[PDB]
C-alpha cells in the first residue's frame, strides 16, 4: 500500500530505479547504504541486464561486500552493499 | 563468486 524508503524488511514496496551512476538496477533510498536488485529477479520484474523504474515487493536481503575493484555493480574494491531479490506486487511470471 | 562475499 505504502513505497518503502528505507530499513527495508522482507514484505516491503519498493521502488527500483535504473541507477545512472552504477548502470544497475537499485532501491530508491534515503538510506547511505546502497541497496542493489539481484540479478534473478530482473525476470520476475520485466527487466533486461531498458525500462527506468518500477515497483517490488522484497523477498530476501543479503549483505555483501566487493571482493574485485572491477565488479557488476561497478562499487570500488571493498564496498558494502545489499543485494535484494524482489517479485511483483501482484503478478505471477 | 569472485566478484563478492556475503557479509
Ligand atoms: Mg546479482
Amino acid at each position: 500500500e505504502k513505497i518503502a524508503i528505507r530499513d527495508f524488511q522482507v514484505g516491503d514496496l519498493v521502488l527500483i530505479i535504473l541507477d545512472e551512476r552504477h548502470d544497475n538496477y537499485v532501491l530508491f533510498t534515503v538510506s547511505p547504504t546502497l541497496y542493489f536488485l539481484h540479478s534473478e529477479s530482473l525476470p520476475a520484474l520485466d527487466l533486461k541486464p531498458r525500462r527506468p523504474w518500477v515497483l517490488g515487493k522484497v523477498m530476501e536481503k543479503e549483505y555483501c561486500q566487493a571482493k574485485k575493484a572491477q565488479n557488476r555493480f561497478k562499487v570500488p574494491l571493498g564496498t558494502k552493499f545489499y543485494r535484494v531479490k524482489a517479485v511483483s506486487w501482484n503478478k505471477k511470471v | 563468486s569472485s566478484e563478492f562475499e556475503v557479509v
